[PDB]
């Protein structure tokens, strides 16, 4: 697990462009030395461990680029998590006003979302192989594995989209219209963080209220994703926040 | 309230001392303890008044130069021969503040 | 002459008054501002105080 | 900053962008263009038709945000406008919800998009 | 340890440069599950019918009270 | 060792040094009250009222309890002794006790050895609860001083200072509320005794 | 020894860090390169014999 935070600078921010060379060069002769230019304008680093960054930088400011660069000290990346469950609604209405979405979030176990981690539960097989998984180990209902949709933030995310509200659920066409989208917007939430910007993790949204506009349309399919996300926050920030 | 004095005012009592010593022909620290330039003239001895022989509070420079943040370590001010105790002209001298408050009463109850 | 002079504003960005006199160097910071902190310390901070109502 | 004009260098109530990507406050870049037909942008007299009209979304708090991603707008998030529409999505929104997917439709509504109609109005990245 | 603290060489400064530390320094909610109960319960009766019989019918009978004498 | 503390005192420069100094001779643990006691007679003695003095002996009773028991028996003792000194002692006495409670190194509840009926009240112990409140009042500002003499957990020890019970000195002891001219407790006390018959 | 050698900046922004655990001369000589900004004239030294 790359868990380390260095953020680094040029002395004159003249030089810039040489330091990103330099900091392509270190990307491409290390492994998972992670590198990104983040939105407060910086260039991070995302390393392993004391010794991995010390030399690290060694190359850096010997072989790759001798610019005089200005090196933070290290801190963390985060994650966010809840601790119980999102007690009431707030549900998010596309800006043309076209889509209610009423969604709650709660927290998951542990060990569940350490199989998500283990690829144990690949959804890459069919539903009933989902139930079998889920009913059998962890007493989830069968039809919460019905409702299961997805797993947020990519491939290996350890929360949990699921669709519960049976009459409005049996609305296949627009919901099985709508699916897509609703989990670019719940995988969207689930990445960029409802708070600080780091990952959530093994944490439970369900779907209780899917009021759709008769044929989402390019409306619904453009202006729905955001409105996803809203309500993805909605919950989560609602009823409790944790990192 | 200034640390920039503080300092000056050690360098510049202890070289006082050393031009005393070069007149006199060496600078052995051990041929010149405090006592013969601190004893009052009365008694033979010089009559320095000293304010280097205070310890010269110090505190982490990055935030120094930043946030005000405190007092964490003491330097050390000029060396005397033992603990010793120098005493201060700082500690005899009254600050203003009182004065003027002190001023305030007294000629008010004179009118 | 802008070189030798100085000027300094207190407003809601500036919390403290600077200004050089006689020998002194000092600076004013109320209370209602900036100072959730106060202490009172070394004598090196005079405590000025509102005449009429007498507080500091 | 953001939302302020460039001429006055001070805000702009109602906005009107520079088809180039800066702020031209309409209500005086009007008399700007009425007493003498130049920009202030760049020196050289621009024509009228170009000035058109922007939306920049607004919260429970007012701030200029964009509406997509309900992203307050400031000095520092990177903002794209779309010309046609004349609605403003944030670059990013716009970027990776038409700049991966092939739908060069609009950002608020239901409506197509050119390939070129969106412009960085304001990105501190450049 | 120099700890930030001292000189950087106490050479021409008068002191030896000795350091040390302050030694005196201290609504919808319950309605959208409620169907979410209706939901199992239509699932399993006929599932716990099923395993009791799988005609269609003596289950969609086992469903049907389970359905209408629930919702009463 | 009030020659060597004496010293100490004034070979430094502020509290902090002069505690550091302190510190860094060692004693026996014996002496703890007395070092708060002796800061307490060097300063009495002073040219004025500093508080360095008062500062310093706080920091002892900030490091430790027995400074701050050993300052409870302190005022306890200038109450019984304060007749024993001149105007000008008493002044940097009351000045010394009222830095302690606004700094809140002494606890407000030593109030409880303050009855302010008049054949109780010496004089002496008139002009220093005088000079205390108004260090009080023109340190922590009026407000926050109403309130604190407001809180009725503390009232236990304010009840000899804000009499109801006996009309007598409730009407002398509102009179010098009075006289050091904080009307609000004045008033409201015997806004009280006005209803009270 | 005697010093090799002889404004403002924003890591140092006293709002923006956590200090959990206060660095000192120790880690700025274990970790030369990550604890010190311009190390010139170095030796990385390191044993885990």
């Amino acid at each position: 697990t790359s868990v380390i935070k260095i953020a680094v600078e040029p002395v004159n921010p003249s030089e810039l462009p040489k330091m990103l060379d330099g900091l392509r060069k270190v990307n491409k002769s290390y492994p998972s030395l992670t590198t990104k230019v983040e939105e407060s304008g910086e260039h991070v680093i995302l390393g392993t461990g004391e010794l991995y960054l010390d030399c690290v930088m060694h190359d850096l400011r010997k072989m790759y680029s001798e610019i005089d660069i200005k090196v933070a000290d290290p801190v963390v990346t985060f994650c966010e998590t809840v601790v119980e469950t999102s007690s009431l609604k707030c549900f998010a209405e596309t800006p043309n006003k076209k889509n209610k979405i009423t969604m709650i979030a709660e927290p998951l176990e542990k060990g569940l979302a350490e199989d998500i981690e283990n690829e144990v539960v690949q959804i890459t097989w069919n539903r009933k192989k989902l139930g079998e998984f889920f009913q059998t180990k962890y007493d989830w209902d069968l039809l919460a594995a019905r409702s299961i949709w997805a797993f947020g933030p990519d491939a290996t995310g350890p929360n949990i989209l699921v669709d519960d509200t049976l009459p409005s659920e049996v609305d296949k066409a627009l919901l099985g219209s709508v699916k897509d989208s609703i989990v670019q917007g719940f995988q969207w939430g689930t990445r960029e963080g409802p708070l600080c910007d780091e990952l959530i993790r093994n944490v439970k949204f369900k779907i209780l209220d899917a009021v759709v506009a008769q044929e989402p349309l390019h409306r619904g399919g453009g202006q729905i994703i955001p409105t996803a996300r809203r309500v993805v926050y909605s919950a989560f920030l609602m009823a409790t926040p944790r990192l | 309230n200034t640390q920039e004095l503080l300092d000056l005012l050690v360098k510049c009592e202890n070289k006082i001392q050393t031009r005393i010593k070069i007149g006199l022909n060496s600078k052995m620290p051990s041929r010149f303890p405090p006592v013969v330039f601190y004893t009052p003239k009365e008694l033979g001895g010089l009559g320095m008044l000293s304010m280097g022989h205070v310890l010269i509070p110090q505190s982490d420079l990055r935030w120094s130069k930043q946030t005000d943040v405190g007092i964490t370590h003491f330097r050390s001010g000029m060396s005397h021969e033992e603990d010793q105790l120098i005493p201060n002209l700082y500690r005899y001298i009254q600050p203003w503040e009182s004065e003027f408050i002190d001023s305030q009463r007294v000629w008010a109850e004179y009118a | 002459q802008w070189e030798n002079s100085f000027v300094s504003v207190y407003s809601k960005d500036n919390p403290n008054l600077l200004f050089n006199m006689c020998g002194f160097e000092c600076r004013i910071l109320p209370k209602c501002r900036t100072s959730y902190e106060e202490f009172t310390h070394k004598d090196g901070v005079w405590n000025l105080q509102n005449e009429v109502t007498k507080e500091r | 900053p953001f939302d302020h004009c460039s001429l006055s260098l001070q805000p702009f109530v109602y906005p009107v962008c520079t088809p180039d990507g800066i702020v031209f406050d309409l209500l005086n870049i009007v008399p700007w263009l009425k007493k003498y037909g130049t920009n202030p942008s760049n020196g050289e007299k621009l024509d009228g038709r170009s000035l058109i009209k922007l939306n920049f979304s607004k919260n429970s708090e007012g701030k200029y945000h964009c509406p997509v991603l309900f992203t307050v707008f400031t000095n520092n998030t990177h903002i794209v406008a779309v010309r046609t529409t004349g609605n403003v999505y944030a670059y990013e929104a716009v970027e990776q919800l038409n700049i991966k997917a092939k739908n060069f439709r609009d950002l608020l509504t239901d409506e197509p998009f050119s390939r070129q109609d969106i412009i960085t109005l304001q990105d501190p990245t450049n | 340890m120099y700890n930030g603290i001292g000189l950087p060489t106490p050479r021409g400064s008068g002191t030896n440069g000795y350091v040390q530390r302050n030694l005196s320094l201290v609504p919808d909610i319950l309605d959208h599950e409620r169907k979410r109960r209706v939901e199992l319960r239509c699932l399993e009766l006929e599932e716990m019918m099923e395993e009791q019989g799988y005609e269609e019918q003596q289950i969609q009978e086992k469903v049907a009270t389970f359905r209408l004498m629930l919702l009463e | 060792f009030r020659r060597t503390i004496y010293l100490a005192i004034q070979s430094s420069l502020d509290f902090e040094e002069c505690a550091h100094k302190l510190l860094k001779m060692e004693f026996p643990e014996s002496q703890t009250k007395e070092l708060c006691n002796m800061i307490l007679d060097c300063c009495a003695q002073q040219r004025t009222y500093e508080k360095f003095f008062g500062l310093l002996a706080g920091r002892f009773c900030m490091l430790k309890k027995e400074y701050m028991e050993s300052f409870e028996g302190i005022f306890k003792e200038q109450y019984d002794t304060i007749h024993r000194l001149e105007t000008n002692k008493l002044r940097n006495v009351a000045k010394m006790f009222a830095h302690l409670l606004y700094t809140d190194s002494l606890p407000w509840s030593v109030l409880e050895c303050i009855k302010l009926s008049e054949e109780t009240t010496t004089s002496s112990s008139r002009i220093f609860v005088k000079i205390f409140f108004q260090e009080l009042c023109e340190y922590m500002g009026l407000p926050k001083l109403n309130a604190r003499l407001k809180d009725e957990t503390l009232q236990p020890f304010f009840e000899g200072l804000l009499p109801r019970d006996n009309p007598r000195n409730t009407r002398f002891a509102i009179n010098f509320f009075t006289s050091i001219g904080l009307g609000g407790l004045t008033d409201e006390l015997r806004e009280h005794l006005k209803n009270t018959p | 020894f005697e010093p090799l050698v002889r404004d403002w900046n924003e890591f140092n922004d006293i709002n923006k860090i956590i200090i959990r655990q206060p660095i000192r001369t120790e880690y700025k000589i274990a970790f030369p390169y990550l604890y010190n900004n311009l190390p010139h004239h170095v030796h990385l030294t390191w044993y885990h014999t």
